[PDB]
């Protein structure tokens, strides 16, 4: 079933608005508003006529318009009324915020919810979700920031706090939003439905989800649309429960029984979805898969002041299963042009530490430009002989006097001003990080949705 | 038609296949066995023992399940003492059940041992797992999963991932099995899970793998 | 061997100060005075009169008074030079900048330069370092920042430029430096003879190492002095080299053989020390050792809003091999006076996502306060409803209205206003950090670390 | 003492103790060893099978050949008098012929070790910290695997424990299909008497403990092979 009019509504009514500016309901209708919705909004509430400027009805129904989207803000007691006057308006799609169902054992009340939805023709989202956001429609229906970054990241969230967290989270690691989704228990519309409309939408390009668990029967589906999208978007998978005892604190919050641990990662493997084990390492390999091309090969080159952080990032990439090689000959006589002789040359690159502000611009672009390197991590460690936004400056303009397209990420150690740094280099889309494990870490990522495709490609393979 | 074999027994009230029909229905997918046929006497034995080659073993073939097993019969005469000792052995051990009868059962050389497992999960639906026989799954618990359909990149995968693959790859005293045999097998285990509703489980435990081809010796399949 | 002169000085000298603001020598005497010595200071320049307002002398030895350090900044073809006389006027250590020795290839002149030095009773640092810095002493002897955080972590680097950045590096992390030292090539003075000092140091508590290798036939005694540290102060080595590859690479960059990894593995476990992979764990780790005691048992408790962190946390915790075990009877009570009936008690303490700023004070001071809890890790997503800076206040008053001193970390979710709010946590040496797995793997150091030094304590048992 | 052994072998030029003399040894720090005897004739030879007890394995001890199983001068499973002067003679018949100037000290008689979880305790001298005890479980765990653990020496009580858990194959030894829970306090005293003769004997570059069986109660060293410098 199509999720265009639900991402893309021509109106949206929001239930369960009130005079008072607390309650969620109203701060989803002033959230509607300030992103600059540019459809039609319909506040509905039982008494009042006039809510944020714009004229209220009594029930959805009585709207003199077809409505697409329906927020639904009520307690569960009377969300059935609510679904019933919706299904009556014809509205395909809706959004329920409530809570009290499966999530406190009553899931009686859910599997109704659903059921009479459908007898509308009526999809549900939820329950028990924050809303959701949609910045290609300049759509946020949710009670969380009022605005985020616009950029091509999909974010599918089971999670309600965290989720409503982590979505004014992606502003702090300057991460580009074009959709953010509470699914929340899944009553009915789920991760295989948004993947379905994701992989057709052209405003995203990277797919991250927060995943505690799928409904029974619905994990082969799941790696058919899964799968087929990893071919042409990298997916990313925050896994609630990877652990046993993990498994079961998610099952409780969640109000279902824990899935095979083992059984969720072999699915993950077969749909070539990227597995992190934490928020920091997918919104890490998130901003890199945002920012970058795949390697077309594994002549990945790194390039350092001082061994230290050469060694540091050699072994985060062998823990990933990367391992450095040689670098061209071409390369190392070009670079030999501005560094002392005794340098090492082995990949890492060390051009010693008391290297100057140019030669981080010279090497970086001498990097790029040889059609013998796929990729290029640069590490930095500040000290006294450059100055850290001038480093940032170097790099910056060796990308676009490159005038190419290679992957590229950066690792910078240093005080306040490196912050600032890196703060820089991330606002214009280049993948910087403040340590060099880390920028090793997001290299990785894009090497491991490489082969990840690969995998799938292989599957794929025709008899 | 290889299907009848899971009708008459959900006819019968089973919720299982007897060890032949079990290893008949695999073979029926183009999984290799040890060759079986199960005894209606002794006489029906010992030509049958006859019939497939020897030495040949015998077992105790029963719905109902301790002693019941025997080893190396070397002469179509010499038959005749295992049959009645088992049947002689059953009784004095354990009084009732309708015997179908024995096996018999062709001789397995020895081999590096595999586990081809079938489960169904609630979420992936049926899954096939694979290990190293012996302690390596029993034990340590080392096993591989892929959920079905498994393409020929998931097979060669998840034979790689396990932590004992080195005993596949040749060692001391043992060289290398046929792995494109192995992979062969798992994918049409996988086939039997997606196609049968009616099999709830099924464990290929143990399967012997040689340098050439490999070797189902049991066969373990639950109904439902 | 005692290390008292070195880093309590009463009068230092800087050869290779010049007019030349520029070069090393003369950085190094900028943040001498910069920091604040309160003792004598010597420049020593073949012609100057004065540097930096200071009687400059052609040499150490034509100094009038007892100089215990001098800090050498010339080139390796003089070096040796200098040392005779710094011998001959009776200097206790040599702290040579210098590079160009065994990492270049050239160990003869190494091992002449600690042959020469031990003639005069002279012992050496590095050579091919950055300095060296004690706050205890307002000494700053090298040319990296002027300034640290004041506290009581101890950090000995191996590496040049990493550790130079590392060091700048700690003012953002808002890690208190008690010192910093630059080893180098690590001729004479290594990590055990500093082990021994900063063990009796009452101003140092917790010990940080960048590590690339220990000299052959050193081991033993490292195991028997680390062993002996970590006693009382824990101990976190970041080993470069961690890997095969690795390895192989900080060899080549050290110019020393490359050792066994398992056995140093071993090493680092019979010494009670935490290896840490990566300078985020070392940092995120010392931060919460500084800052806190070891836990007294495993009562650890989680507190969150939403399961969503919880469960991220739980799945952390067991990574490390920690486990939470259901909580008081005295606390669950004492929290469900405000708490819904619905919530989860099972560990982590669910008190909901739309829990206000007051619960975190009263849920955080009701678990500190009971005699039957030993840790407690705070987690917080960020929702219209609280504001992060309230409730990291109302942790700040629970801490100090418990009247106690129980470890604790904090992991805080959310937009630009959570960043402030970590950042104010932290400036009051409360370990806050941005997710909830970075705060679960802070906790689990405490933990890692009481069962290293148990470890250690039951090596030492007397049979 | 013990040492009497190394030193007649650095004097001898010899670079590695024989296995007897290896045996004797590690004895000597109380490792419990299968139980061995040097036959200096063919009448020796049955009076030792008769107090070590049947059946009996016999080899040649001579510093000359590496290895005694396929140059034909090991006989396994001799469980009478007879046997064994037919296996004492087949073995001094092989040797000759294969070797005609070995040196040869005598027969070895060796006591019949039962079947068990067998191990690997090894002795070797790392760069950085010396002398370092190497466990793991024997056959492919790692030969194949490299499943092993390492403690430097000298080991206390909690050191030997911690490593033997360390271990992935650890599981074979708390009891599984066909075989009883093994003795793991006789697995610690051997691990810490092997640091100690690490520790104490400079002249021993290497030792390797291998195969080691474990019963469910003590152990038995069935091999041992010492390096020297
Ligand atoms: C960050 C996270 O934790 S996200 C997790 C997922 N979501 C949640 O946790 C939500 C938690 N809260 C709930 O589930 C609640 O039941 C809510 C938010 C749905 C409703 O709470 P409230 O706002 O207090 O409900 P309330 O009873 O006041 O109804 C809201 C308004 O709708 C109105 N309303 C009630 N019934 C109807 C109806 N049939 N048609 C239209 N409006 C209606 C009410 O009159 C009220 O407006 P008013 O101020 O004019 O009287
Ligand atoms: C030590 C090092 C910095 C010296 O380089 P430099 O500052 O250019 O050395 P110079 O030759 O200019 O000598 C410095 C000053 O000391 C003076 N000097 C030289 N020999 C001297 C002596 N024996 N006694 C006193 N002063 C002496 C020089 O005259 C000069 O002073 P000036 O400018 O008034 O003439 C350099 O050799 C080096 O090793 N650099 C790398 C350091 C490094 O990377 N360390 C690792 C941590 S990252």
């Amino acid at each position: 079933n199509d999720l265009e009019r639900l991402f893309n509504p021509s109106a949206i009514a929001v239930v369960g608005a009130s005079k008072d500016p607390s309650k969620i309901g109203s701060q989803i209708l002033r959230n509607l508003l300030s992103y600059g919705f540019k459809g039609k909004v319909y506040p509905i509430n039982p008494t009042a006529d006039e809510l944020m400027g714009l004229k209220c009805y009594p029930k959805v129904s009585d709207v003199p318009d077809k409505v697409d989207v329906a927020v639904i803000s009520v307690p569960s007691d009377k969300v059935l009324g609510v679904i019933d006057d919706c299904g009556k308006a014809g509205v395909k799609f809706a959004v329920v915020i409530t809570s009290g169902f499966k999530e406190v054992g009553n899931e009686e009340l859910e599997e109704e919810l659903v059921r009479r939805a459908h007898s509308y023709g009526m999809r549900v989202l939820g329950p028990n979700i924050f809303g959701y956001l949609y910045a290609p429609a300049r759509l946020n229906a949710t009670f969380g920031p009022k605005d985020v970054l616009s950029g091509n990241v999909a974010f599918i969230s089971q999670s309600g706090a965290l989720g409503i967290a982590l979505m004014g989270y992606t502003v702090v690691e300057n991460i580009g939003i074009s959709s953010i989704v509470s699914v929340g228990n899944k009553a009915d519309l789920d991760d295989v439905d948004l993947l379905d409309f994701f992989d057709k939408d052209p405003n995203t390009g990277v797919i991250m989800i927060y995943l505690e668990g799928i409904a029974p029967g619905r994990g082969r589906m799941f790696i058919d649309v899964a799968s087929r999208v990893s071919l042409r978007k990298p997916i990313i998978v925050i896994k609630a429960g990877r652990t046993e005892v993990g498994a079961r604190a998610a099952a409780s919050h969640t109000g279902s029984i824990a899935g095979s641990v083992a059984i969720y990662e072999s699915a993950f493997k077969q749909s070539g979805i990227l597995m992190a084990k934490s928020v920091e390492d997918a919104f890490d390999w998130t901003k890199a898969l945002s920012w970058n091309p795949i390697p077309e090969g594994e002549r990945l080159i790194v390039l350092t002041n001082g061994g230290g952080a050469g060694v540091q990032s050699t072994d985060t990439f062998a823990d990933n299963g990367i391992y450095l090689s040689k670098p061209p000959e071409s390369l190392i006589q070009e670079i030999k042009k501005f560094v002392p002789p005794f340098a090492s040359f082995a990949n890492p690159i060390d051009i010693t530490g008391m290297a100057p502000d140019d030669w981080y611009y010279m090497g970086t672009l001498a990097a790029l430009k040889n059609p013998d390197v796929d990729a290029l991590t640069v590490l930095y460690c500040q000290t006294a002989v450059t100055t850290p936004i001038g480093v940032a400056k170097g790099i910056v303009d060796a990308i676009k006097e490159a005038g190419n397209s290679k992957p590229v990420t950066v690792g910078m150690v240093g005080g306040p001003e490196v912050a600032e740094a890196v703060s820089f280099l991330n606002k214009q889309r280049i993948a910087a990080y403040p340590t060099p494990e880390r920028a090793s870490s997001a290299m990785s990522a894009l090497y491991a949705y490489a082969r990840a495709r690969s995998y799938v490609m292989k599957s794929l393979a025709v008899r | 038609s290889s299907r009848d074999l899971l009708l008459k027994a959900k006819e019968n009230g089973r919720k299982s296949l007897l060890e032949h029909e079990a290893k008949y229905f695999i073979s029926s997918y183009g999984i290799p066995v040890t060759n079986i046929r199960l005894a209606k006497s002794e006489e029906e034995a010992v030509n049958f023992s006859r019939e497939i080659g020897f030495p040949v073993v015998l077992k105790i073939v029963s719905p109902q399940v301790v002693g019941g097993v025997k080893v190396n019969l070397r002469s179509e005469e010499e038959v005749r003492k295992a049959y009645r000792e088992i049947i002689e052995n059953v009784k004095r051990n354990v009084p009732n059940a309708e015997i179908e009868g024995i096996l018999v059962q062709e001789f397995a050389p020895p081999g590096v041992e595999l586990i081809i497992g079938l489960l169904r999960d609630p979420q992936f639906g049926p899954t096939v797992m694979f290990g190293l026989g012996g302690v390596f799954v029993e034990l340590f618990r080392d096993v591989s999963f892929r959920v079905a359909p498994l393409s020929e990149q998931d097979a060669e995968s998840m034979i790689k991932e396990v932590k004992a693959y080195k005993l596949l790859t040749g060692f001391r005293g043992m060289e290398p099995v046929d792995i494109e045999a192995i992979k062969d097998a798992l994918i049409r285990a996988g086939r039997i899970g997606v196609e049968n509703e009616e099999i709830a489980e099924m464990d290929l435990n143990p399967v012997i793998a040689y340098p050439k081809g490999i070797k189902v010796v049991d066969a373990r399949i639950i109904l439902r």
